[PDB]
């Protein structure tokens, strides 16, 4: 048996959001639920515990109600920092016997667009001492956070040995991103300059490495 | 609240952990990568324990708290947390028997004047009176712990090797990092100055390359500098100078 939630729920920001948590009357129905509020990095902090009773930290903006076997969590006036995943949960056949919601992820919108700032890192003297040489272009400080990179050498686009990880929020709310081009020593000094193409909503950051000038 | 114990175990063993007074009940929840939390175990004042039924075989929870489950597979790799529980049964008489009687009877009963009355004493008693009762159960977390990774795997944990992350000297803003390359497993911490540095730093997620090791880079932006890089599962703490470049 599981407690099911929408994937997710989306608002702008300032505004209202819902989350409904759907169970039986095994689960949600034979008492009063609880919820809990999960943001990357940081621990699970518990948001309502009984139908309606406000955590012992949380703000008037985060409200709980229940009408039957489905209980719904509200949160007025969204902030940026309130982006996380939250999990519904109660008990079934005993007290000590605990099933929590598929889980919701929330995401505000409306929040300013910003660029991303790009810095393009050469190989370390130590790494070359061995015979690797990995490019490190790290991207940050841009939203929304849907980025997209191309790696040129010597006026050509780089096809082999590139990764690139998902967007990430930040302490200030804006996104960051990393991608990595992984040569082996020979290689990095074997052409004439690298390049880190970020692309972010139709406009492009380029910064430039030469191996003979670094 | 804090847990500790090992980041990896291999396939089939036991995996232990312990949470860091007394007068609280704490609970033990996982959650695998991307999935949802999974309830396990919780441990009361009086020394009771009660655990999810289909995880209970392969669990328990002893300390002067510690849990453990048995024969891990890759499907106990999740983020275990300690959480502070407070658990409640409350026992309801069956409503429609309006009044609750005393203790001493142990029944309830529709009309107050069949409360003296033991069990079946009188021959209407079996119409207005039962002695069953209805269990309510109420349940939450008080407090929750940060959490701690463990990965199941056969691998063998690999220690990352740091490098420093300086620009070409081709100047407005310095901006500094340090790429933590080629360990496993997850995850490893990356301060700055120990600490001192707080503004203007990011740590990226972590990247896999073809042999399966772990990559991420840890940046700082300022106007010298020594990134602080730590693995559990290797032992290692690692503290690298960044000294720019001279040019």
């Amino acid at each position: 048996a599981v407690l099911n939630q929408p994937s997710s729920v989306s608002g702008s920001l300032g505004q209202r959001v819902s989350i409904t948590c759907s169970g039986s009357s095994s689960n949600v129905g034979n008492g009063y639920v609880s919820w809990y509020q999960l943001i990357p990095g940081s621990a699970p902090r518990t948001l309502i515990y009984g139908d309606t009773s406000r955590a012992s930290g949380v703000p008037d903006r985060f409200s709980g109600s229940r009408s039957g076997n489905t209980a719904t969590l509200t949160i007025s006036s969204l902030q940026a920092e309130d982006e996380a995943d939250y999990f519904c949960a109660s008990a079934e056949d005993s007290s000590s016997n605990a099933v929590f919601g598929s889980g919701t992820t929330l995401t505000v919108l409306g929040q300013p667009k910003s660029p991303p700032s790009v810095t393009l890192f050469p190989p370390s003297t130590e790494e070359l001492n061995g015979n690797k040489a990995t490019l490190v272009c790290l991207i940050s400080d841009f939203y929304p956070g849907s980025v997209t990179v191309v790696w040129k050498a010597d006026g050509s686009t780089i096809t082999r040995n590139v990764e690139t990880t998902r967007a990430s929020k930040q302490s200030n709310s804006k996104y960051a991103a990393s991608s990595y081009l992984s040569l082996t020593s020979s290689d990095w000094k074997s052409k004439g300059s690298y390049s880190c193409e970020v692309t972010h909503e139709g406009s492009t950051v380029t910064k430039t490495v030469k191996p003979s000038e670094c | 609240l804090r847990e500790s114990g090992p980041s990896l175990v291999k396939p089939s063993q036991t995996l232990s952990l312990t949470c860091t007074l007394s007068d609280k009940a704490v609970g033990w929840v996982r959650q695998a990568p991307g999935k949802a939390l999974e309830w396990l175990g919780s441990i009361d004042t009086g020394g009771n324990a009660g655990y999810n039924p289909g995880l209970k075989s392969r669990l328990s929870i002893t300390q002067d708290v510690s849990l453990s489950v048995s024969t891990v597979t890759t499907e106990d790799s999740a983020t275990y947390y300690c959480t502070t529980v407070q658990q409640k049964t409350k026992k309801s008489c069956p409503d429609g028997y309006t009044y609750d009687c005393g203790a001493a009877r142990r029944t309830c009963c529709s009309r107050y004047d069949f409360c003296g009355y033991s069990m079946y004493a009188r021959a209407d008693w079996d119409w207005y009176c039962t002695a069953n009762y209805i269990n309510t159960y109420e349940f939450y977390v008080d407090a929750w712990g940060q959490g701690l990774l463990v990965t199941v795997s056969s691998a063998s944990t690999t220690a990352p090797k740091v490098y420093p992350l300086s620009s070409c000297c081709g100047s407005s803003t310095v901006t500094l990092g340090c790429l933590v390359s080629s360990y496993m497993p997850e995850p490893v911490t990356v301060t700055w100055n120990s600490g001192a540095l707080k503004s203007g730093v990011h740590t990226f997620p972590a990247v896999l390359q073809s042999s399966g090791l772990y990559s991420l880079s840890s940046m700082v932006t300022v106007p010298t500098f020594t990134c602080n890089v730590a693995h559990p599962a290797s032992s290692t703490k690692v503290d690298k100078a960044v000294e720019p470049k001279s040019c």
